[PDB]
């Protein structure tokens, strides 16, 4: 067997290649593959170059994160929002120069340090969520509406401003999910249309963590 | 050391004199248990007599810059710039053990500052700039109305904690928790 | 040999109760609570006193603290060190039996100046220090403040075995060995 | 660790103390290294000192407009004297104070006399002039004041809160607590 | 340390004056080493010029409550204070060397007191009772009567080591294992 | 490690402090260690000093011009008496100056008085010449002048800013700053 | 480590202080633990010292000379009094010393005055006299003079320069520069 990385790469030549969490790689695999970011090349054990010049390589870090995502920086310093962004990249930058040999950072075309989401960011996750359960539930005949101040309280009880939209699969796992799991087992939502109303309706604003989301099915 | 284990666990610990080497001190361990845990509670005891007053406003900064809210502890006497750093704590947090001794007056020169009379006019308006600054930092943290906290720091004003919770420097008289 | 009783949970006065003492004790105090609440801590007094705040300051701690205080003079309990031999748990508060227990009314060391105003809540306070320091000294005594106000009115040295009758100690301790 | 040094490695210098001979080689002895572990990052310097001292001033001075990496200076509780000077040597765009610091900018001074020929003495006061004249040539590219204004503002203690030091030019921007409390 | 060889040999070593910082040392030597051994003989070694009377009866008491006799050894000095502590060993011990100096003589206030005569009379009164402890103490551990102790240190009575032992400070002047 | 020994690693020897027996000897050790790991490699000396001590400055002096290492010596706030002989005692083609450094040279003096016969005295003021013309010939060798021109110069305190101890031949170079800030 | 105990681990003991007993103390510890690690190899001492103390030259003067390893004694800037005889005390063919050091030899003195009967000070002063003529009888014998000539010029204080201690014979050649610098 010609390696997992050398194979998939010499079947698909056009492919993207992610290499998840590549700060947790021991620091002595980076350099097998230096070669293939500079020179597309990543000779097997067998022998064989494996072609990697038609490859989108992405490497994916948390560094510079699995730490200081927690907001407040030691010491004094003015401005947050958009300077603790550029903390964030001064920060995360120096840490992959720090992990990373500078000629491994010298051979990738760009460094990408993600933006934390924003809260306007949440609450169009949430369309691209509920998408997922709705999708699971035109298969069991049913439909899934979710009104839109039932979308303003899973963007407020989701959003993180220092994890972002993991914390919301789990809002919408906990409440929608959760309880919508239970109904269907109870068969009092069976393919129909689920609305999720919320009904203390938090008054749209401040906290609604007193506020409950209903389900009913109608049609 | 057992200050290690008390600053392990987010205790700063007032202790000494208020003065440059103290202050900085201070400083650097609210600092870095903000970076530490910025949202668990710093912990501040205060056994102090007090004095200094930009000591006092560097740590008194401080201490509102943190991210932590800062709880304070009165131990056996918060007397001058001491006084105002117990005040300085959160609200709903901001103890003092029962036989502790608050003190607070107004801001003094130890000593004679010799000068013209042009620099003595700067010298007092800036004892008086110290003077009214001492009087509205106290005032925000105790709900007077710094012309109270002019009155009462006219002179020494010595509060048991009893009634330095009644003044508003302290919200709470810390109750033991063993009788013994 | 300090850090030695410190971890068979032996907090050690020796000194004088100053600002730097006192915050000894205290962070003393403390970490063997957070060590063992429920097992007692032993104090262990040999000091001149001095200094009401550093007093009350340790005061309060060893009263604060969950554990019970087993205060135990050495060879001196002097005006601040004898309310902290008093402050001990009761049927706790030993005392060897040449220690020197020394209990009297608070003093300004030297002269403080002022204004009669400022001296009028210099001596307000002294008397708030006085009746403190009597009021301590009587729930742990079991005595009525005004019998400690007239004891303490000078000096008072007690031997052990007259400060077991006067309440500052329970128990007068015996010797292991002869000797 | 010393909580000190945890400010060194997060790139904080600290001056704290009286600006003399041992702590100005202190801090510059701070500022080339951190200068050499990062010279793209920045290093902060807090100020609660008393000044004093106008070689050892401008031996913190020159040496943090030397290093690569821009000056966060941060005013604690006190920049007197050379302290001041030092608040203003950060770059612009930085140089941050505590609401309640207390910013004392005044001319150079000897601490106790001198004694000496004329002769001498005339040589002592060209440089205490020339001090001066250079403390404030320093202080006016900082500040964006006309050096006469400085001579001018410096001739007694002007004491600066840090909300007026911000308009003085001193520092740029008070600095907000982050929580209220 | 040479003095961490001898303590691991259970050698407390008084050495130097007797005051509130060298009486809190060896009471914590003189409970560790009844923790460690409190069947096996703990060894004092005295060249002190003695001074201070309730770090004397803190010493005193502490090698009298342990459970390991206590050793006494005379090196050069015992003068008051530490003439006390060199008879309060145990019985068919309490060595000193053939030129050591011991030296009893009653308390004495370093400096003087001062205040009203009803302080003074309480300080006189604890110099008497500071005294007569001094003789009842330097009674049990040497068989006199103390009204003897009372005429003899009535002065500063200087005993050479050969009429310590006739005095019942100590108990054996300690020949030498080589001659030399 | 400290920030001294970072630049003693990089081998920064550091003057600091007053030139006298406790400082000369801490110098020469480090001169000598220095020339010990690497001959070759240059040595730089930054001066923050006031100066005094002639045999301090003479047996530091000695240690500088003895190894093998060319030493760049640099001029942090201040170079006074004894440290503006040693600045001016660094390699031709190296000894900066930071610009607001203060180089401050003057002869030789008694601080104090001493007592004595006059055929005492007359031994301790042909030794104060002796060391007068000798801070002059070495100031002269190492700044290019005359030695009479600087027996005529330091008659009195003769304050050097870098920009024209640079013009007198006690530095090579006003070290400029490699950031504007 | 310290640059001391990189120079006592290439044999080098260092005087540096003024001697007295603490600093008599130090270096006979240091010239008999470099015996007992090298007996052949050549024990270095480095001399900036001011000297002082008659008994705690001969305690560093004999325990230099008791030692089998050869002394190699170098005059940093300075061998006062005592130091001096402690430069003159090294093996022939070394003692070397620096090109501006300052080698000072004068007739043993008592640092301020010692009272008594007459009885007493005619014993005093037989032993100052005896002194110093062990003084000068020890820096015959290691100079090549008379002790008669050494009496005539350590008179007075009588101040070498390195180029005429070694026309004196208290050191035997004048060290060269590795570097011209
Ligand atoms: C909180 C206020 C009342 C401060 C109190 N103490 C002061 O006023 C202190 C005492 C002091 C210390 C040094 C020099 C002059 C004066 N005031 C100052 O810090 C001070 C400093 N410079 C000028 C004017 N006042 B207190 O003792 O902390
Ligand atoms: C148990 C109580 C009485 C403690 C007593 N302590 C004192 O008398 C001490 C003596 C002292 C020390 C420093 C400054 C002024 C006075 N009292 C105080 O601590 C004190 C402090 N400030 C004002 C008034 N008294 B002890 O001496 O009897
Ligand atoms: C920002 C500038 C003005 C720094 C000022 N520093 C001074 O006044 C200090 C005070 C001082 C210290 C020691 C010896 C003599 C004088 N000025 C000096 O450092 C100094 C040193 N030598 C000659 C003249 N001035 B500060 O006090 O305003
Ligand atoms: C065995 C007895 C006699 C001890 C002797 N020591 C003393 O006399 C010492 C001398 C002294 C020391 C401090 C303050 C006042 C007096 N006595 C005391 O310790 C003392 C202390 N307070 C009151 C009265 N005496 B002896 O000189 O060592
Ligand atoms: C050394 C040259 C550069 C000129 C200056 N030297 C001095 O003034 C110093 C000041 C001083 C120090 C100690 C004892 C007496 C005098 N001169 C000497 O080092 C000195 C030492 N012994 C005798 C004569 N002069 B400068 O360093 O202060
Ligand atoms: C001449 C040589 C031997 C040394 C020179 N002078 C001495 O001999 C020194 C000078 C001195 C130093 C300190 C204290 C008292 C006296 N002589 C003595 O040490 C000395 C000691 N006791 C009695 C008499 N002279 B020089 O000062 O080291």
């Amino acid at each position: 067997e010609g390696g997992q990385l050398t194979e998939k790469v010499r079947r698909k030549p056009f492919s993207v290649v992610l290499f998840d969490a590549i700060e947790k790689a021991h620091q002595e695999i980076y350099n097998s593959l230096l070669q293939v970011l500079e020179d597309g090349r990543l000779t097997d054990g067998q022998g064989r170059t494996v072609d990697f010049k038609n490859t989108v390589l992405i490497f994916t870090s948390n560094l510079g994160t699995s730490d200081i995502s927690k907001p407040v920086g030691l010491g004094f310093s003015k401005g947050g929002g958009e300077n603790d962004y550029e903390r964030m990249k001064q920060k995360v930058n120096d840490e992959l120069k720090k992990h990373f040999r500078p000629e491994f950072l010298n051979r990738i075309d760009d460094i990408i340090v993600f933006h934390q989401l924003t809260r306007e960011e949440i609450i169009r996750m949430v369309d691209l969520m509920i998408s997922r359960v709705a999708g699971q539930l035109k298969s069991k005949d049913m439909a899934l509406v979710l009104t839109d101040a039932a979308k303003a309280l899973l963007a407020k009880r989701g959003f993180d401003p220092v994890l972002g939209a993991r914390p919301l699969r789990r809002t919408i796992q906990r409440e929608i999910e959760d309880q919508l799991s239970e109904k269907i087992l109870f068969e009092e939502v069976g393919p129909g249309q689920v609305v999720t109303v919320d009904v203390d309706n938090w008054d749209g604003e401040g906290p609604g963590e007193d506020a409950v989301f209903t389900f009913t099915g109608t049609r | 050391n057992p200050y290690n284990k008390l600053f392990e666990e987010r205790i700063i610990f007032l202790g000494v004199q208020v003065d440059d080497a103290s202050a900085n001190d201070i400083m650097a361990q609210l600092l870095v248990l903000e970076s530490l845990d910025p949202d668990r509670d710093i912990t501040m005891y205060i056994n102090s007599p007090g004095g200094g007053f930009t000591s006092l406003m560097a740590i008194y900064d401080t201490m509102q810059y943190v991210r932590a809210d800062i709880q304070t502890v009165c131990l056996g006497q918060a007397a001058s710039a001491a006084a105002v750093l117990l005040a300085a704590g959160t609200p709903g947090k901001r103890m003092a053990l029962p036989n502790a001794r608050v003190l607070i007056h107004q801001p003094s020169l130890s000593g004679v500052i010799q000068g013209q009379f042009s620099d003595l006019e700067i010298q007092a308006a800036e004892i008086e700039r110290m003077r009214t600054l001492m009087e509205t930092t106290l005032a925000r943290h105790t709900g007077k109305d710094a012309g109270v906290i002019r009155k009462d720091t006219d002179r020494d004003k010595i509060l048991t904690a009893e009634e330095a919770k009644d003044y508003g420097i302290i919200d709470t008289v810390l109750e033991y928790r063993k009788l013994s």
